[PDB]
DNA sequence: AACCCTAACCCTAACCCTAACCCTAACCCTAACCCTAACCCTAACCCTAACCCTAACCCTAACCCTAACCCTAACCCTAACCCTAACCCTAA
DNA sequence: TAGGGTTAGGGTTAGGGTTAGGGTTAGGGTTAGGGTTAGGGTTAGGGTTAGGGTTAGGGTTAGGGTTAGGGTTAGGGTTAGGGTTAGGGTT
């Protein structure tokens, strides 16, 4: 009776945070939420199954920025892949200069 | 009685224009929970089905029809005809790769 | 434990990039995750989330709602060339189908008259 | 339930027209019905073969949504909406 | 003077049947080895092809073409026509979903 | 210093009679006069396509040979395995 | 020759000797050799694939026996699946005696 | 010797200074960061067009130099007419 | 039946070879553990079944207008020899 | 870089296969009335689960030996060229 809850994990408040910078005045009924959530989870099982593979086949251990940067070039399509490099390198060199 | 019988044609074009621009599912729900128990007796006897599971199987078994169908309408334009006739069918599966 | 920043923060992402780690490394897809991994795929996912969430917002004022519900999901993902060569398999709960009657079959066009005896 | 010919008539012809109508044909021959009713059963049995076998991996009497999710995801054509 | 000259159309059923026995390549290795030279520019200069990567390449082009034609043929005698035509192409592309 | 020609083969080397050869394996009776432009497109789109992907994998390694286990990794993503010309 | 080669490994020996056991006066080209080689390498990719899947949606940690029966049964098509669900099995038996 | 040809890296020859000194002759004050590319594909455009109908009058006089009195020919047909740089 | 193509060899002669032979490298027995798939009440919820209704939806005729099909020619275009002699092989 | 043989590359020509037109008849389309079944509710009880401590055997794992698999190599066993003979009809 007390507590016994499990704790379904989701990514659906961070999809509720790019609906309020990209558009702020709309917003997403449950169902959206579902298709949505079922998106999240579907282009990060072919970026890291992409990236599995090229790590196994080079003979090496360790998923570096690289090997997750050329699933990118390869599944993504044109005007899409491009937009999406460019958009990781400045987010990564802002790791790295800025502490 | 001078009405407004309409010619062979306009009462079809109407329809394809109302059921293409709607969001709900054709098949009657209740004549689709036994086509889908009379096919799993044989697999498995008392498997007892979820209520959101067989809804994710009519919305499966009616979004592969309306794609067949568009495929056949491709296929009886290249003859000209107008009509889907049921030698259209079977080329376009055999072109996609699913009977043979 | 001085004072608490998220990792999301100091890269700037509104995804997470802390859940990311443990789930690339609790599925078994590499031995040694690395650390400039997480936040990477943490922003190419921010991105394609920022392009279905604006491409459909944009296709609801014009059909006059302030929801993004299903369909309106659709109508952005079948009209776009690279998200619909992408997710061109995929079929969206209720979504409907995107208006296209040929032109052949138009209402009369060669003119249902046949025989039309006289001339 | 049943085991009877309901099944495969509980298809019928109005619905076997509009389900075509929301693809643009605007006139349907009367065979058609007919082959489009043995089109429809092939797939079912496929799907629900597919479900029957997770299923009982987990020794569950109970063919859940994520199941048929799984099942449909490995030949081809994902669904997305209808679970996680 | 012996013209026997084979009615049209008979001189290939017997071309048929004698290509469809045997399995050497029917596009020439000097020209093609050229063609993929040029696609190679584009994406990078300076790059060297191993001699086995060329024949990959040839064999995979043959199987995909030699394909679409018999596609396209069953597309033509479903018209009631006997010969493949530009417009047939384009019908088994967009079926096959290739678009 | 230069090959005067830079045309790189512009789809060239398919003459009629390669198509005509390839098409005759198909089954094909009577190929039509216009195909032999539309093969040649077919051709380009898909010989690019493999290539793309090959290139992609053999910077990811930082040599600047391509070798026949990429071209067997590359098509194997698109669709088709070719078993056994790489291995 | 002091190259030290890495080396590398292929079931081409075990192919030969159960080409020998269903036939016993047939013989195998190099060419063939490839062709089969690969195809014991993309029966293992497929096959083994399926299984880990099918261990993280149980939530499960190992990739047991049954496992690799739940693999078989979805992989392979209809009478080439009886026929291999229950040749495993007899090996695993006599494997569990000895 | 000279074993190598023009690449296609000409285009992005016009730097990202000179863009910015053909504009503020125009009187452009804040120059935006995106119109270096999108000034890359007018020009790029124009130098075909005239290039186009320079090599079809060479052509007609089956020579294989492309003179001025070309040129000046050539643009006088789309629109402007340079008078000088020529006769 | 103009007179065209189909089917025995048979020399010809390189690549599958069994060794055979080292020998290098990867498995196996032998000792340690840990950890988890077994185990169990329970208490909870949710699927199945049964009952009632009623009103939109299917069903089954009639009438008549197009569209599918079968001829009809015919006339453009794709077939089948023929000197090349250009270019791709083939070493090296 | 020779060099050489054959593959592609040009012409004609006649047939045959699209292609356009012109009738003929069943076949979908289009309304209009009867006869339901497929939806909703409400109960209720059984039918399958969700955690939760608790063993014990099945793994892993890090030491030895040692076996089995992976390179190299003459000389024979097919196996195709290579010509006759065969053999199918085929215009």
């Amino acid at each position: 009776k007390k507590r016994k809850r499990s704790r379904k994990e989701s990514y659906s408040v961070y999809v509720y945070k790019v609906l309020k910078q990209v558009h702020p005045d709309t917003g997403i009924s449950s169902k959206a939420m579902g298709i949505m959530n079922s998106f999240v989870n579907d282009i990060f099982e072919r970026i890291a199954g992409e990236a599995s593979r090229l790590a196994h086949y080079n003979k090496r251990s360790t998923i570096t920025s690289r090997e997750i940067q050329t699933a990118v070039r390869l599944l993504l399509p044109g005007e899409l892949a491009k937009h999406a490099v460019s958009e990781g390198t400045k987010a990564v060199t802002k790791y790295t200069s800025a502490k | 009685k001078k009405p407004h019988r309409y010619r062979p044609g306009t009462v079809a074009l109407r329809e394809i224009r109302r059921y293409q621009k709607s969001t709900e599912l054709l098949i009657r729900k209740l004549p689709f929970q036994r086509l889908v128990r009379e096919i799993a007796q044989d697999f498995k006897t008392d498997l007892r089905f979820q209520s959101s599971a067989v809804m994710a199987l009519q919305e499966a078994c009616e979004a592969y029809l309306v794609g067949l169908f568009e495929d056949t309408n491709l296929c009886a334009i290249h003859a000209k005809r107008v009509t889907i006739m049921p030698k259209d069918i079977q080329l376009a599966r055999r072109i996609r790769g699913e009977r043979a | 434990r001085a004072k608490a920043k998220t990792r999301s923060s100091r890269a700037g992402l509104q995804f997470p990039v802390g859940r990311v780690h443990r789930l690339l490394r609790k599925g078994n897809y590499s031995e040694r995750v690395g650390a400039g991994a997480p936040v990477y795929l943490a922003a190419v996912l921010e991105y394609l989330t920022a392009e279905i969430l604006e491409l459909a917002g944009n296709a609801a004022r014009d059909n006059k709602k302030t929801r993004i519900i299903p369909r309106h999901l659709q109508l952005a993902i079948r009209n776009d060339e690279e998200l619909n060569k992408l997710l061109g398999r995929v079929t969206i709960a209720q979504g409907g189908v995107l208006p296209n009657i040929q032109a052949v079959l138009l209402p009369k066009k060669t003119e249902s008259h046949h025989k039309a005896k006289g001339k | 339930r049943k085991v009877l010919r309901d099944n495969i008539q509980g298809i019928t012809k109005p619905a076997i027209r509009r389900l075509a109508r929301r693809g643009g044909v605007k006139r349907i021959s009367g065979l058609i019905y007919e082959e489009t009713r043995g089109v429809l059963k092939v797939f079912l049995e496929n799907v629900i073969r597919d479900a029957v076998t997770y299923t009982e991996h987990a020794k569950r009497k109970t063919v859940t949504a994520m199941d048929v999710v799984y099942a449909l995801k490995r030949q081809g054509r994902t669904l997305y909406g209808f679970g996680g």
